[PDB]
């Protein structure tokens, strides 16, 4: 029985609004989120973030577009439902404007958790931390390469803990980054099925091993770190979803993700000489192998009016295609275990065609392919500056955060003040609660320090840290 | 979209592993015709050249692709660390 | 052995005066805070009248320091002087333990350093400085490692000959260090018994000493530049 | 005014040196009351949590507090290597 009454929660972790509710105090609480998100820090920084180019869209007016396509399909799912009367049998009478808001609140905020340089400078991260903590030799007995005496295997209740730690932090994903930023950083405190929204994944960031075939596809990238363990469990049973199962909105964020993933490049290049309008129409032509698509906005225009119509002839296409395959497997994806994606037919080969001309033309450019490297260059120096911070003890480390005035650590106690306040507040009150004569404090403490380490790193802009590594290297 | 680093440092990972037992692995990649997915085909075979086993698979995603190819490849070293 | 000169005291007693005044006075002028403000601070830090309160009161930025000295003054000296003269004999024979400045007049300097750490001392840009000059003199004893790593008979090739085919590298580095270090090195060395088991021991710890005098010789902004330069960057 | 370099540097030589013999420092460091002077308190005790002994030393200078700190711990260190 499908109800969407029991996945729509306007509740809150923190001063949850309790009693019945009406249909338009409902609607109340989705505009607060709205107000919250949209003047929000970390949907500000955004526009100081690079797509691809550093008139070039940036990663804010990337996500304004996709926003606009994910409205597009849950409305177009709306009226479909309404034709067969089935709009009260499942739940969503009194739900209409929730089921769009939150779909568009999913799609701006499907970005906030990368890092700086984007892909690079989420490789780059990886490595440093797989030199120091060698995750591969604490799969099995013990063997050690690890370099910190804590995490060594030795005790079988304590190898797992510290297997499970070291490797946790060599997987840092964007989107496990996201709700962590959403809910301990920010404290936005958004409702529950706001949250549910912008988890992508299911497969859990310490995982080793092989995943199940029947979640094969849902569990191909981490979704969530430790440190949110006990959250996700919680948001589980509140929004009735079973282990490594998915929010049933987030399939139309997903499709809108993948209509807008190269087309907006294509005209950037254009603005930026690569080459001209009518040479990209023979490439266009050349790939292909589009008439009613891509041949009637080339006859409609000349370069500010060969995209505005080339956009709309694919969204009329793509878009009906969108909601029947959403419409069709409706139980499944109700029950969070449909193990595909929404878009092998005319449709999904015409986006490999905007795939294959990006990366050969665009993607291969000589000033894209230097930037990225000069991304994993910056990246790998800040650990570098600030590896002293985690070579020192307990001891010394709770000294330096309680009393703030060293006088036997001059060099790390100012590394420490350039760290962001809230990212202090944050490591205080996660470390203010684990149980101090146990076993396990030191290997919890050094976690949440390279968590803290990791966190203020990822909350940069590109050009932010190009000049902070500059400036700490002196040469600027 | 891109293949995820997690996922290729665990095959790299895995390809020491079984390099450990003094052997080798060769990669194949390609398109195929009409399948609209790509293929990966391995290799395993000794230092002096002598053929023990091949596979192909067959996946239209990289990340699902590359982790078959890596636990296939943690399946053959199990099996070859078994006996031999 | 190991006695001080009876003049040294007073000279020591200058420096603790004038030890955060000027500071606080410098913060202000770089728009940190207000004379207002630092007004405030220092009264919530004190818990003054005679000396603060006469200035504030007789002022606005460049009126209330210019009597808040004065005043001060007025108050440390006449202590200073009754200090120096109550333990002369001590201070003459030159094994007085203890400093001319546990009264009103020592807590009072205590009221200018608390204010100095907590509100100048601990701004941004002053502990960005400070971690990049650590960075600065490391890089520049690194560059000029190879002089140390010579021979004895090697280095006294380079300081004789001064044109050496042998190190081209070397040799470059040698003519950068100034003409009076190496004319001290020169008369230094050119002293020691050279038929003696100690040659290379003077030998290392000379060339270690002229080393060190180039490096201590330099401005601030003299080092950076030259720093940035012999690493390819300017 | 402020510590010397060349006095944490014998002060860390000497909790090195003594912590080679698998033993531990714990430090404690405040402002009294009406003596007008910093305190530094130091606590020896070895791996298991015995605490062996502790000292207190009161100065309003920085450098002669932590001489007379270091010399303490060499003090311990040269008592503890006599026996044991
Ligand atoms: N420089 C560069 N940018 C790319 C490339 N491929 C995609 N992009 C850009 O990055 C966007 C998508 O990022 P991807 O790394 O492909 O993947 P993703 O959508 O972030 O991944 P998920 O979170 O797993 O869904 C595209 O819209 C492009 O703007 C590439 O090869 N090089
Ligand atoms: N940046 C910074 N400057 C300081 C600090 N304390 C003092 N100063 C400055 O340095 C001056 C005194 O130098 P100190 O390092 O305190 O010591 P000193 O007087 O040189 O030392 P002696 O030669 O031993 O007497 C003060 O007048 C201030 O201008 C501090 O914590 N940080
Ligand atoms: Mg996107
Ligand atoms: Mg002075």
């Amino acid at each position: 029985q499908i109800d969407f009454r029991k996945k729509i929660n306007w509740h809150r972790r923190y001063r949850s609004p309790q009693g019945v509710k009406t249909e338009h105090e409902i609607l109340r609480i989705f505009e607060s989120d709205r107000g919250r998100i949209i003047n929000s820090p970390a949907i500000r920084r955004l526009q100081q973030k690079t797509q691809v180019f550093p008139a070039v869209r940036t990663r804010l007016t990337h996500s304004m577009e996709v926003q606009q396509v994910g409205r597009y399909i849950a409305k177009e799912i709306l009226s479909r439902l309404k034709e067969l009367k089935l709009l009260e049998a499942y739940g969503l009478d009194e739900l209409t404007g929730p089921f769009e808001s939150i779909v568009e609140m999913s799609c701006l905020m499907h970005d906030i958790g990368n890092p700086p340089f984007g892909h690079f400078g989420e490789a780059a991260i990886n490595d440093w931390f797989r030199q120091r903590l060698h995750p591969e030799d604490a799969e099995s007995q013990p063997l050690d390469r690890c370099s910190v005496a804590a995490l060594r295997l030795r005790e079988e209740p304590l190898n797992e803990l510290r297997r499970k730690i070291r490797q946790d932090l060599c997987h840092f994903e964007g989107n496990a980054q996201g709700i962590r930023l959403v809910h301990t950083l920010m404290r936005m405190n958004l409702t529950w099925a706001q949250v549910g929204g912008i988890l992508k994944y299911t497969r859990p960031a310490w995982w080793r091993g092989e995943t199940p075939e029947t979640h094969h596809y849902l569990m191909k990238k981490p979704g969530y770190y430790l440190s949110e363990e006990a959250y996700i469990a919680r948001l589980r049973k509140e929004l009735n979803l079973a282990l490594y199962s998915r929010f049933p909105l987030t399939w139309i964020m997903e499709a809108a993700d993948d209509i807008s993933y190269c087309v907006a490049d294509l005209e950037d290049a254009v603005e930026k000489r690569i080459f001209t309008v009518e040479q990209l129409y023979h490439h266009l032509h050349e790939a292909w192998g589009f008439s009613l698509v891509v041949e009637n906005a080339w006859e409609k225009s000349t370069e500010d009016q060969f995209f505005m119509y080339l956009r709309v002839n694919t969204l009329n296409k793509l878009v009906p295609y969108a909601a029947q395959r959403f419409i069709d497997n409706l139980p499944a994806i109700f029950a969070g275990t449909f193990n595909h994606a929404l878009l092998a037919s005319e449709c999904s080969d015409l986006l490999k065609l905007y795939k294959n001309v990006a990366v050969k033309h665009v993607f291969s450019h000589p000033d894209v392919e230097r930037l990225e490297l000069q991304g994993y260059r910056v990246i790998s120096g800040l650990l570098e500056i600030y590896r002293p911070l985690l070579s020192l003890s307990l001891s010394d480390f709770t000294e330096l955060v309680e009393k703030e005035r060293v006088k036997r650590f001059p060099i790390e106690s100012r590394l420490f003040h350039k760290l962001s306040t809230r990212h202090r507040l944050a490591y205080v009150e996660a470390v203010s609660k684990l149980p101090s004569d146990s076993p396990e404090f030191p290997l919890w403490e050094y976690y949440y320090r390279c968590r803290l380490l990791q966190d203020y790193i990822s909350g940069m802009t590109d050009l932010y840290a190009w000049d902070e590594y500059r400036r700490l290297m002196a040469v600027e | 979209g891109r293949l995820y680093s997690g996922n290729l440092a665990a095959f790299k990972a895995a390809t020491n592993k079984l390099f450990q037992l003094d052997l080798a692995v060769i990669y194949d990649d390609w398109y195929d015709a009409y399948t609209r997915k790509d293929c990966i085909r391995l290799r395993i075979e000794d230092r002096s050249g002598n053929l023990i086993d091949t596979s192909t698979f067959y996946h239209h995603d990289e990340d699902v692709l590359f982790n078959m190819c890596t636990d296939w490849l943690n399946h053959m070293y199990d099996q070859l660390k078994d006996w031999k």
